[PDB]
């Protein structure tokens, strides 16, 4: 009906984004792990896994948020990258999910 | 990414 109508066209979904490590043959394995844990919340285990994700498949994501938050962390992360010299590259590409 | 060397001191 008229008001359930108004419902399905209040139901598009949140534009998120899939924030990114992407690789490079100059940062620190250890460097990664930190990152992950600093800006991520990850334990050691699974930072470890991410980071050899990041070296051996070329990128890994770090996890999913709101465009907002999604730039928070690519700030932060590039920031703290570029204050202990290392090129590692925190990006963003939209999860369509 | 690098690797750490590993580390060893007579073993």
């Amino acid at each position: 009906q008229l008001a359930e109508e108004k419902v399905r066209d209040a139901l598009k979904p949140p534009s998120m984004y899939k924030v990114i490590l992407v690789n490079d043959d100059y940062t620190p394995m250890e460097f990664v792990i930190d990152v992950l844990q600093k800006f991520f919340s990850y334990d050691v285990e699974r930072a470890t896994q991410l980071m050899l994700a990041v070296h051996y498949q070329g990128k890994a994501i770090c996890g999913v948020f709101t465009a907002e938050v999604a730039e928070t962390k690519v700030a932060m992360v590039n920031k703290y990258a570029r204050e202990n010299e290392h090129p590692l590259l925190c990006t963003l590409e939209k999860a369509g999910a | 990414l690098v690797k750490s060397k590993a580390t060893n001191l007579l073993y």
